C-alpha cells in the first residue's frame, strides 16, 4: 500500500494523529 | 518540511506527531 502522505491526505492524517490540529510547517 | 518528510519520502507516527499543536 501508498505510505506517502500528500496535500489532503497529510492534512486528513495529522487531524487523525493530533486531534484538535497542528501547526503548518 | 512536512511535505519533504512525509510525501516525498515516508515518514513514521511518531514524526507526524512531531507537527502537531
Amino acid at each position: 500500500v501508498n505510505q506517502h502522505l500528500c496535500g489532503s491526505h497529510l492534512v486528513e492524517a495529522l487531524y487523525l494523529v493530533c486531534g484538535e490540529r497542528g501547526f503548518f510547517p | 518540511g512536512i511535505v519533504e518528510q512525509c510525501c516525498t519520502s515516508i515518514c513514521s507516527l511518531y514524526q507526524l506527531e512531531n507537527y502537531c499543536n
